[PDB]
């Protein structure tokens, strides 16, 4: 509101700026001191503030994070909020937002001297304005608050032509009809800013590594945690993340990068089960995600009814998952060897053979694909029904209500799909 | 005026992939195809400190304190079976056309004045000598690197895969043919032709190269190692990790081409090196030093600057390195 | 460093030293009284609190098996 | 946009190095956009010569593989990296981090058009696979299958059938052919489910954050895990503007003096991994470009799922 | 003024396996290739108090209760089988040449000259004494590190591989050759004279190491051991771990190029502990202590510094050092 607090506010900051310069040169001699006083404590140093700010640019998307050598415009745009439904981006960025750096790394001392909050709220709005507490306690004349002003203000524009360098990315994208726009990205550092604050507080914030604890001991807390797993790190500078942005300094490197991953990105082997009775039990059944699939169907299994038309359609296709993830292992058994069913063995589980092993016919011309042609076994479907009945919770109180006749029709609904997938396979 | 194009890019014509090995036996090369694969394996070395002291770490108390400290290290391990002394390196090579075409580049002008100089340097020679060294460094076993130094024998065998069969196949015997001297061979002006085909084409051309090489009964075989920063961790890591497709021990891709770009000798240093790898400021990553500086008028920018925009032809074996660096691609263009 | 004391846990380091990849290393024991749990293998430039989070998982687990086994019986 | 009169079955595609780096705040798989890329350049190289469109693609991940290590002591994971060659004075370059990854994917592509008629569809399929042969499709060469026990032929199936069990058949075998993977499908509408659940649950919240609750693993006191319908991976749904559309000629350094060049920033969106018989048609995967270059919104998605 | 490069690596000489340890019985060694290999097995031990305390708990109440609660532990053991008294040890040797090559050199002129000086030693002393005391390590035993102390008898064969086929074969009574004094032998001679030939670049040199050795029957065997860094309780506190390829003990590949290079017999001390492995700076891990003090002018940086780039030729015997050294390779070289 007035003009004096705040340039008793900005004396004052150059005076700590000024002690700490001092205290961290330690200049015994050479005249520096001297020379440190005469230039950082008055408008001359504005001069200098002014010089340098030419040299800085505030932005939200930089280019710097492609390729290092590539020398390109860097842009300080906020995009339009898009009215399609269920995406992401920078325009959901509002006042949680974080204003990148790019330029000299020596001049950002300026930065923090914009970036201040006096009277309640930042320099930038007070210098957009014609305010009457601001553009008169930085200079004694009109003239020099104007062009202080017009420098000041300008770092938040795109400085030069807009241009994207060779090293920069270009993507051709189809018009809908006939054409094509060229789409330079740039890294949206405040995203990656904001994303970074996000998951350092998720994973090592006190409220939350206070609730890992608490999960530790196995006790009760009034909330919970998250646990991000497969993050990856992408570092974009090697030794010098500061040549890069003040932002890519605060984290250096560190893009932190979450797992777009699909389910077989850890395939580990396929394995054929020979000398074991029945393999829904014996071979499919400790595979990481059944064996997941299997335990929420038990938790499930014994629920509360309140919502039980949600419960049950959550069940319809966590079963429906189970024979999915069952008709994936038998097609990666279908990559081994087309005779690993005629092996020796007193027990091979002949009855799911005929399903578990389909090229054995293209060698065994008359002695099995005949069989298998007029057989079509479905009773496979049978044997996983009564694997999944022994899979399931023993709750007598299920049995006795209707809880088991919609799990039972429930069941019958996969089993029949899941038989008529298995029904086709000679084609 | 002809301006040089602010953005220009090549795509990478000639290019291998992951070299798979596997283990045999010799004298059954011929039914290799169900050979067991290397695997790559763990083993712990404990060394001593054998590098150079920096004249304050040379008092003996300080050295026998550090030597008594235990040098401890987890290296990954390639080793031959002990009871196979072949190892069998396998890949498949596309040989793309279209060689002299920008994959990226602004000026239209300049798109027809460069594409004019392809098809004046094509319709002259051609990629006779390009494709009769590139035929040699893989009639040669030179994307063994290190699996070639020490083997007994080592024989090559090219494919030219048309459809889904052999349509011509080549067999090479790698010690006999120089890693640094590009003579002619019969076999190897028909694959020459071949990749010359391939790269003047509009398709490409598929080759699959086997190599076999009598490394020795159990040997330690050389896979490509792995690039991991270790970016100051306090827990120490794994010094050395080699790379694998699927448990299989397996070359890079890049070490592969740059195996097949081999073929620089016309660099102005001597060639007590041999050839080089073709590469805009000629640099040679085991040597440290970069030949073909542009303060000489040899580098690729300045020679095809020259080339295409103040029509000054250079040298035959210049041109002949300027198209190598074509084949070879690149992201070029000044800001 | 210094042995670390965690109520009746005890992680005491190892007198000498090793050099894993090229960083120092030691030893890091932990005990329950007279009783050897874990042994791990940390750098030298870990401090106590570092220290600490190794072991505290297999405290952790220590104090939910105590507690599995010593519960009290219950009435009904 | 359009609903396509076959489906073109691009074999099983061995690609060797994929760009791992999908989008500034997600790794893994390829992003879409490089399918749908990949597509429209096939369209653009061989679909006119034959009188069709290629348009729409199905992405199944028949086998996945990053260059990624775990280094010790920590949880997250790194990249491996490529030496890059020496600078003009002999020194090392600087590094720029990017991941490569090895995939193997068969991709359904709409085909409509007159050349279908014109052609033989076993002819058309075939030169449409020599033609993938020789391409990029996330940054890295493709492995065409030689000297294995026997290629994955193309097959290009009309959708038109002759009646509703012979097309209910035909589908079902195409399904079985592309078995040992998952469909990748977009999950807009429950991204936006979400967010208005999450607002119940909390005001003021975005849909970034209803983003990151769908994938990160929720622990719960009495300690559970919250449940997820499905895979739920968080994938870029396109590009959305940044500034205003300049002229062909504007943009210093730009890749061609023909085409507008208008500066853009990633759209996340969520996507889902399914396996192939929980779609009702197998032309309910294929992804579409949504441009719409009035307000920006350079999309890729996969509409007509459910 | 010719400044040492600041890359001079070099790669590594006399390439060893992992040396595979089979069981039979002996007299029964001629037809040793069935022998069942020798198996890592899990055992059982009860450890008691018996070490230094320090000097706060020597009261004899804490002392009784640390031995009224012994500590478990598991324990990987390799032994023979009851019915078998020999150990058969094999591995195969390959000897490269090129020793005084660099694998990377930033320096031309310094991989000239150090070019240069290697040739001057080899024209002046080939690898003709190195490669006596290495066929004197190949012929006793010392790959055998605790498995030749108490072994009644120990026998070595050696095999010339070449084509695939024993061009020559060698037999060693491993006990009569010392581990101590490099004698004469014509046998050993003519080995040495191959070893010799394989240094010089002269011929292909891949040798079929074989190894019999008396212990007893069902006594324990000592191969590779492995680092554990955690103990934990899901294992069963596996404490010691034993090296195995394939279900099969082994000994480390570097574990036996140690005993190979165990050459070095001109160190400035006594040599009554007798030969020492060729290491820069003479360190020995068991010693505790370096022989060649970087403060006495015998380390091998200093000769190598004096001989190349001050052209100060040292001793004969610390010439066949620095050149022991080259063979054994490194990552010579500062930063």
């Amino acid at each position: 509101p007035t003009w004096q607090e705040l340039r008793q506010f900005i004396e004052s900051f150059i005076q700590e700026r000024l002690q700490g310069k001092l205290d961290k040169l330690q200049p015994d001699e050479d005249d520096k001191r001297q020379t440190l006083l005469a230039t950082h404590r008055r408008e001359a140093w504005l001069a200098d503030a002014a010089r340098r700010v030419g040299q800085l640019q505030l932005v939200t998307h930089t280019l710097k994070p492609i390729h290092p050598d590539a020398r390109g415009s860097n842009l300080h745009s906020l995009p339009q909020a898009p009215g399609q439904p269920g995406l992401a981006g920078s325009h959901e960025l509002g006042d949680r937002l974080v204003s990148d750096v790019v330029g000299n790394a020596a001049a950002l001392d300026v930065f923090k001297f914009l970036s201040l909050q006096y009277q309640g709220k930042n320099l930038l709005n007070w210098l957009t304005e014609d305010s009457a507490e601001a553009l008169q306690a930085l200079s004694d004349n009109a003239e020099q608050a104007r062009e202080w002003r017009q420098a000041f203000i300008g770092i938040t524009t795109v400085k030069g032509a807009p241009a994207s360098h060779s090293l920069a990315k270009q993507l051709y994208f189809p018009l809908p009809g006939s054409g094509y726009h060229l789409l330079a990205p740039l890294f949206p550092t405040s995203l990656v800013h904001h994303v970074h604050a996000l998951l350092r507080e998720a994973r090592f914030g006190d409220a939350a590594k206070a609730a890992r604890e608490a999960r530790s001991r196995q006790e009760s807390w009034p909330h919970g945690f998250s646990e991000y797993p497969n993050l990856a790190i992408q570092k974009f500078g090697g030794t010098k993340p500061q040549n890069i942005s003040q932002l890519n300094n605060e984290r250096r490197g560190e893009n932190w990068l979450l797992p777009s991953l699909p389910p077989n990105w850890q395939r580990q082997n396929v394995n054929a089960p020979m000398r074991h009775s029945s393999v829904f039990e014996h071979d499919f059944g400790r595979t990481p995600e059944v064996s997941r699939l299997t335990r929420t169907l038990q938790r499930f299994l014994a629920k509360t009814v309140h919502n039980n038309l949600a419960i049950r359609q959550r069940r319809a296709q966590l079963v429906a998952q189970i024979c999915d993830e069952a008709l994936q292992y038998a097609a990666r058994l279908r990559e081994l060897e087309p005779g690993w069913s005629a092996t020796p063995g007193c027990q091979l589980h002949d009855a799911e053979q005929l399903w578990l092993d389909p090229l054995r016919a293209q060698t065994d011309e008359t002695f099995l694909q005949r069989r298998l042609r007029g057989d079509w076994p479905a009773e496979v479907g049978n044997r996983f029904a009564n694997w999944l009945n022994r899979a399931v919770s023993s709750d007598s109180q299920i049995l006795g209500s209707p809880e088991a006749a919609q799990w039972s029709q429930e069941l019958s609904k996969e089993l029949t799909m899941f038989k008529e997938i298995l029904e086709d396979e000679r084609d | 005026i002809l301006s040089t194009a602010s953005v220009l890019a090549f795509e990478r014509k000639l290019d291998p992939s992951d070299a798979l090995m596997s283990a045999g036996a010799w004298a059954q090369r011929d039914a290799s195809q169900e050979w067991p694969a290397v695997t790559v394996r763990e083993k712990s070395v404990r060394g001593t400190i054998s590098n150079r002291l920096k004249t304050k770490d040379r008092d003996p108390a300080k050295l026998d304190a550090s030597i008594q400290s235990p040098n401890l290290q987890t290296v990954d391990v390639a080793n031959l079976p002990s009871d196979a002394d072949t190892l069998k390196v396998r890949f498949t090579l596309r040989v793309l056309g279209g060689a002299g075409t920008p994959s990226a580049c602004n000026d239209a002008a300049y798109r027809d004045k460069l594409l004019q100089t392809v098809a004046t340097y094509v319709n002259d020679q051609g990629f006779a000598e390009l494709a009769r060294r590139y035929a040699h460094n893989l009639a040669n076993a030179r994307f063994l690197w290190r699996n070639r130094v020490g083997a007994e024998a080592v024989e090559v065998r090219i494919n030219h895969i048309r459809q889904g069969e052999v349509a011509r196949a080549w067999r090479f015997d790698a010690l006999a043919i120089g890693l640094r001297d590009f003579k002619a061979d019969a076999e190897l002006d028909a694959l020459a032709e071949l990749i010359a085909s391939g790269l003047s084409g509009s398709g490409h051309v598929l080759l699959e190269v086997v190599a076999f090489a009598r490394i020795g009964d159990g040997q330690e075989v050389f896979p490509s190692q792995e690039l991991i920063l270790d970016k100051g961790d306090k827990k120490g890591q794994k010094s050395k990790t080699l790379y694998s497709v699927r448990d299989a021990a397996a070359i890079h891709s890049q070490k592969i081409g740059n195996a097949l770009r081999t073929i620089d000798t016309w660099y102005p240093d001597e060639d007590g090196l041999g050839p080089i790898a073709v590469e805009p400021y000629g640099s040679v990553t085991s040597q440290g030093k970069a030949y073909r500086q542009p303060k000489q008028k040899l580098d690729f920018y300045t020679l095809l600057d020259n080339w295409v925009l103040r029509d000054e032809a250079p040298a035959v074996e210049q041109q002949h390195y300027v198209i190598a660096n074509l084949i070879r691609g690149g992201v070029f263009g000044e800001a | 460093m210094n042995a670390i004391h965690i109520g009746p846990f005890s992680i005491t380091p190892a007198a000498r030293g090793l050099h894993y990849g090229g960083l120092p290393h030691h030893q890091w024991t932990l005990y329950y009284g007279p009783r050897e749990m874990a042994i791990k293998t940390l750098p030298d430039s870990y401090t106590s609190s570092e220290v600490r989070d190794e072991f505290s998982d297999i405290i952790a687990e220590f104090v939910i098996d105590a507690r599995h086994r010593y519960a009290p019986d219950v009435l009904e | 946009v359009t609903d396509p009169e076959a489906l073109l079955l691009l074999p099983r595609l061995s690609i060797q190095n994929a760009n791992a780096i999908s989008s500034p705040l997600t790794w893994g798989f390829p992003s879409p956009g490089a399918f749908t890329g990949f597509v429209h350049a096939l369209q653009r190289r061989v679909g006119i010569s034959l009188d069709i469109e290629l348009d729409g693609v199905g992405i199944v991940c028949h086998r996945f593989e990053a260059q990624i290590s775990q280094p010790a002591g920590k949880r997250t994971k790194v990249f491996n990296l490529t030496r890059n060659p020496l600078n003009r004075d002999g020194s090392t370059a600087a590094i720029v981090e990017e991941g490569r990854a090895h995939l193997e994917v068969s991709l359904l592509l709409g085909v409509h058009g007159d050349g279908l008629d014109d052609h033989p569809a076993q002819e058309i399929a075939r030169q449409v696979q020599e033609q993938a042969g020789a391409m990029r499709l996330a940054g890295g060469s493709i492995l065409p299958w030689c000297n294995e026990r026997f290629p994955a032929p193309n097959a290009e199936l009309l959708m038109l059938g002759g009646s509703d069990e012979q097309r209910r058949k035909n589908q079902r075998r195409l399904t079985r052919r592309l078995l040992p993977g998952f469909a990748l499908v977009s999950r807009e509408a429950l991204l936006q489910q979400h967010l208005e659940t999450l607002r119940t649950t909390l005001p003021e919240a975005t849909t970034l954050d209803a983003l990151l609750d769908l994938c990160r693993i929720n622990f719960e006191p009495p300690w559970q895990v919250r449940d997820k319908p499905g895979w739920l991976v968080p994938i870029p749904a396109g590009y959305n503007a940044l500034s205003p559309l300049y002229l062909p000629g504007e943009v210093r350094n730009a890749r061609d003096r023909e085409t507008p060049l208008r500066f853009v920033e990633n759209l996340f969106g969520l996507g889902e991994w399914l396996s192939p018989h929980r779609v009702a048609a197998l032309s309910d995967l294929l992804w579409y470009h949504h441009a719409e270059p009035d307000k920006g919104l350079y999309r890729w998605s996969t509409p007509r799922f459910v």
